[PDB]
């Protein structure tokens, strides 16, 4: 049972596909958000994605779709992973950590307006051994996923 | 805080879409 903090957190990463904040995912957000992250997706690619999501058929994916889909059971294994993939998409220059760097990266892929005070502050909080990074562990940490690493 | 799980949440999701498409 998810808490209101839980559900809020998923809304705001909907809210980062949902750009023209109609309060669904098209296929053509979905493209656009995709490609900024650096995978390369097909249009036939797509098509599977939303298809697959969407089960009153809109063509669309709303909140409550989009939230199934951020719920969905995973192991242990696979959770670890998930976290670990998660870290590898930062980690842009291979180096182990996460810099302020790349999180602006990553922040404006997204279409996040912040500004490099607020992006310190969100590595600020994460470092924990002072060296101005975000190594794995406190990766694990701020997301709050202690247990898997 | 939640800005850390927020970009997390996201970039899991683009992962998981990934994931169905393949
Ligand atoms: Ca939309
Ligand atoms: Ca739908
Ligand atoms: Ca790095
Ligand atoms: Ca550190």
């Amino acid at each position: 049972g998810l808490t209101e903090e839980q559900k809020q957190e998923i809304r705001e990463a909907f809210d980062l596909f949902d750009t023209d904040g109609s309060g669904t995912i098209d296929a053509k957000e979905l493209k656009v958000a995709m490609r900024a992250l650096g995978f390369e997706p097909k249009k036939e690619e797509i098509k599977k994605m939303i298809a697959d999501i969407d089960k009153d058929g809109s063509g669309t994916i709303d909140f409550e779709e989009f939230l199934q889909m951020m719920t969905a059971k995973m192991g242990e294994r696979d959770s670890r992973e998930e976290i670990m993939k998660a870290f590898r998409l930062f980690d842009d220059d291979e180096t182990g950590k996460i810099s302020f760097k790349n999180l602006k990266r990553v922040a404006k892929e997204l279409g996040e307006n912040m500004t490099d005070e607020e992006l310190q502050e969100m590595i600020d909080e994460a470092d924990r051994d002072g060296d101005g990074e975000v190594n794995e562990e406190e990766f694990f940490r701020i997301m709050k996923k202690t247990s898997l690493f | 805080k939640r800005r850390w799980k927020k970009n997390f949440i996201a970039v899991s999701a683009a992962n998981r879409f990934k994931k169905i498409s393949s």
